[PDB]
């Protein structure tokens, strides 16, 4: 049963060469048939130790409570993986033909891969939550557009909404370029393009409403623009959270 | 820009590098 495609291009670039080399090793094990592996194992231990260290600093100094809960079990997984690598090297010094040593090199390798994957994904989910909080900020501020009655309110509204929109567009653009799923990139870009092209429509609509206060047409055109922008933003929030069983 | 992200990616790459070196030494 096939291993899924990695979630983003960054994670892919880091983990794919590992995943492939392990597959090669497994094939060697199942098919056909040795220097002292004590030093390169120690190098892996060192690397993993440093990773866990940086991970702990990230955990202690973050404000994402979900990230605090989900990341630390990845530390345990990779440290446990290193243990198997250490045992494998020790076994091989005793017997270069050791089969359990081979199973350990494979299991330990997979453990590091699986754990490094968990750590990367859990951080990626935290990065996504930041984008979502911004998007939901826009949604909340789109509802207060129905409160703007005076021209000075409109000036204050636009000055607050404007930079919020620009930030959201930058985040979505940066995020779409990282996805390994093309349909998701398309849905994100199409939705964001619609939102940006409805922004001047929304501003002009309530400008008419403010000045006219034919208010009925301007009233409804404003509302319809809001609810359409909101619909598009909600669509973005969903696509951002997509790991397809959907 | 996102230095917290960069630091994590760098550490994971260092883990990748050491593991690949280990596996390469074994596979020849």
């Amino acid at each position: 049963i096939q291993m899924p495609v990695f979630h983003t291009r960054t994670i892919e670039s880091i983990l794919e060469p590992v995943a492939q080399q392990i597959s090669h090793l497994v094939i060697m094990h199942e098919e056909g048939e040795i220097p002292d592996l004590t030093a390169p194992v120690s190098a892996v231990q060192a690397a993993v130790s440093n990773l866990v260290r940086v991970g702990k600093e990230t955990v202690q100094t973050t404000e994402d409570q979900i990230l605090k809960r989900d990341m630390p079990p990845a530390f345990i997984k990779v440290e446990n993986a290193c243990t198997k690598l250490v045992r494998a090297a020790q076994m091989l010094q005793a017997d270069p033909y050791s089969v359990p040593a081979r199973d350990y090199l494979i299991d330990g390798s997979r453990g590091i891969l699986s754990g490094t994957s968990d750590l990367l994904l859990t951080f990626d989910e935290a990065e996504v939550r930041k984008i979502i909080r911004v998007c939901k900020g826009i949604l909340e501020y789109l509802t207060v557009a129905e409160v703007v009655e005076t021209m000075e309110d409109l000036v204050t509204y636009t000055k607050n909404l404007g930079p919020g929109m620009t930030k959201m567009a930058k985040m979505i653009d940066e995020r779409q370029q990282e996805l390994t799923h093309q349909e998701h990139r398309v849905m994100l870009v199409n939705s964001m393009n619609t939102v940006k092209e409805l922004l001047p429509v929304l501003i002009s609509a309530m400008k008419i409403f403010v000045t006219t206060k034919g208010i009925e047409e301007a009233l409804k055109n404003r509302n319809f623009t809001v609810e359409k922008m909101s619909a598009e933003i909600n669509e973005i929030i969903r696509v951002l959270q997509l790991t397809s069983w959907d | 820009r996102d230095d917290r992200r960069e630091r994590i990616v760098a550490e994971c790459n260092a883990v990748r590098q050491a593991l690949q070196d280990l596996l390469s030494e074994y596979m020849g």
